């Protein structure tokens, strides 16, 4: 490969651990890393951002927690009304919707969580201090985790604006990751004009978002004018 | 159906005031029994699709 | 019978109340698991659900 291409493979494999679901291991590492954030910038207010982002955070891997637990202690019960093959599917359905709604309340309390941190960088005035690589660093794994809180209950539509808002912080534009979510949420509002049968304005602004950042990650992750490019130059057309 | 339904034979072998006459007698039976297995199968096809109904 | 097959995979894919498809190959899961919970009680965790295919 050339040392460009070479440098990519490194770097998009980066990007891929960068939006990786959340973990204790990354967990350690992203706070050791936000707080390197404050020991430079030193700034109440951005304290207090972290502060609000790491409670929404905890939210998130608390809840993580409790989906185990909670599988757990159901497939732990006697199950003996469940002769039927219904019947194990309806204890299936039970399952599903409790932890799917509990996370859906997980999602709402990180969602609290984060909206506080933003508002507390809100307050940071001084254009020089919104222009430090600190801030800027926070602000991005803000809105990351906020992207997949609502990616993970599919709540695409509403990854758009924070995906949009991320993709215009610090490069974060060159990440794979970003343009691949965009492209897939855009999609998703495109199926939902085709499917609604709304009007044909709507369907190909989200047609065109969804080919510009599709375009834009296969040219991120295997170069400009590579076969899998001249593949999507094509289709696009 | 139409008579176009089995081999649809009319007049028979020696002299006629036609133009047509009937094949082989035993496949001519044979031609008969399949007229009614066409249309038998067509009118139980109907009874089963009443049935249906 | 050929029909009468035919008639049965007709009447699970077809056989619905309130738009909900009851019979056809939804269950245990279609797009979506959702399917018939009925809420018995007045309070939350008073629930049931039922499944057919």
């Amino acid at each position: 490969l050339t040392e460009d291409q070479k440098k990519k493979k490194k770097e998009i494999m980066e990007q891929e651990s960068l939006w990786k679901n959340p973990d204790f291991k990354g967990y350690n590492k992203t706070f050791q890393e936000l707080h390197q954030l404050s020991k430079t910038f030193a700034n109440n207010q951005f304290r207090l951002a972290l502060s609000n982002y790491q409670s929404g955070v905890n939210t998130i891997m608390k809840n993580r927690d409790w989906v185990e637990q909670y599988r757990k202690e159901e497939a732990e019960k006697k199950r003996l009304d469940e002769k039927w093959y219904w019947q194990k599917v309806d204890r299936k359905a039970r399952e599903e919707r409790v932890v799917y709604r509990e996370k859906m309340k997980a999602k709402q309390d990180a969602l609290n969580y984060f909206s506080k941190a933003i508002n507390h960088l809100d307050e940071i005035k001084n254009p020089d201090l919104r222009e430090r690589p600190e801030f800027k660093r926070l602000l991005s794994d803000v809105y990351r985790s906020w992207i997949m809180a609502e990616y993970d209950l599919q709540n695409l539509p509403q990854t758009i604006p924070i995906l949009e808002l991320y993709i215009e912080i610090d490069d974060n534009e060159k990440e794979y990751p970003a343009h691949k979510y965009l492209a897939s949420a855009y999609s998703f509002e495109e199926n939902m004009i085709k499917k609604t049968k709304g009007p044909d304005d709507m369907l190909f602004k989200y047609r065109y978002k969804k080919n510009v950042h599709l375009l834009r990650a296969t040219e991120l992750k295997y170069g400009k004018d590579s076969p899998e490019y001249k593949h999507i130059v094509n289709v696009i057309n | 159906t139409m008579t176009a339904r089995s081999l649809n034979l009319k007049g028979q072998s020696g002299e006629l005031l036609s133009l047509s006459t009937a094949d082989k007698s035993n496949d001519a039976i044979g031609t008969l029994d399949a007229a009614l297995t066409r249309i038998s199968k067509q009118r139980a096809n109907l009874g089963a699709y009443f049935n249906r109904l | 019978v050929s029909q009468l097959i035919d008639e049965v995979d007709r009447i699970a894919s077809q056989a619905e109340f309130n738009k909900m498809n009851l019979l056809q190959g939804d269950f245990a899961r279609g797009s979506r698991a959702t399917s018939m919970w009925f809420h018995i009680g007045p309070n939350m965790h008073q629930r049931e659900r039922v499944f057919i295919a």
